[PDB]
């Protein structure tokens, strides 16, 4: 089985910073696209940011543009999210996904359990 | 309303055969699988593998789709397929298909929880 390992979430104060990391272990090839999605309480899952295996096709949601940054290790199954100027709007479980296209939720096949991120006001 | 995974099964799965053994396999199947009901679908491939062998391609190598989208997966092993192409004479309501049988790697686009195939992209 492929394992998804997520870290970096937890509590932060409003206007603070967090860094999220995710690696996929056990996949014999390279996931072309990896991404982050978040689901807040009583909400539908939503795309946050995506990037392809060569560093390009970078793609950010309206609500987080300018405050968050995805990076990836070159040609490798790890994806990183530097989140900044955070808000109680950004409170949610953040999920890492591999193997889909940009931020189309349907297209991704591997999902982590998630890191909960709580931002106090 | 048919599911996208049930539609891929209908359009592109024939686990009951090992290969196409007649020149009229495509003619009978394209009609059988309601692929000529309203127009003649101009090309369609059928896959002569178990539904678990095909479904498992979604856990194999991630490749780009021909439209350049990236949720496509290529079979590790070679697979038994039949291509159907409309003839030059085929016209609705009278469709007609050439049958070509062959042993190739398939490429499918996958989606969903259950992550299962929803388009047949190509073979090689």
């Amino acid at each position: 089985q492929v394992q998804m390992v997520e870290s970096g979430g937890g509590l932060v104060q409003a206007g603070g910073s967090l860094r999220l990391s995710c690696a996929a272990s056990g996949y014999a090839y390279t996931y072309i696209y990896m991404g982050w999605f978040r689901q807040a309480p009583g909400k539908e899952r939503e795309g946050v940011a995506a990037m392809d295996s060569g560093g390009g096709g970078t793609l950010y949601a309206d609500s987080v543009k300018g405050r968050m940054t995805i990076s990836r290790d070159k040609g490798k199954n790890t994806v990183y999210l530097q989140m900044d100027s955070l808000k109680p709007e950004d409170t949610a479980t953040y999920y890492c996904a591999a193997g889909g296209y940009e931020l189309r939720d349907r297209t991704y096949g591997q999902w982590g359990q998630g890191t909960q991120v709580t931002v106090s006001s | 309303k048919e599911t996208a995974a049930a539609k891929f099964e209908r359009q592109h799965m024939d686990s009951s055969t090992s290969a196409a053994s007649s020149s009229n396999y495509c003619n009978q199947m394209m009609k059988s699988r309601n692929l000529t009901k309203d127009r003649c679908k101009p090309v369609n491939t059928f896959v002569h593998e178990s539904l678990a062998d095909v479904q498992a391609v979604c856990s194999q190598k991630n490749v780009a789709c021909k439209n350049g989208q990236t949720n496509c997966y290529q079979s590790y092993s070679t697979m038994s397929i039949t291509d159907c192409r409309e003839t030059g004479s085929s016209k609705y309501p009278n469709c007609a298909y050439k049958t070509t049988q062959a042993n190739k790697h398939i490429i499918v686009a996958c989606e969903g929880n259950p992550y299962v195939p929803v388009h047949f992209d190509a073979s090689v």
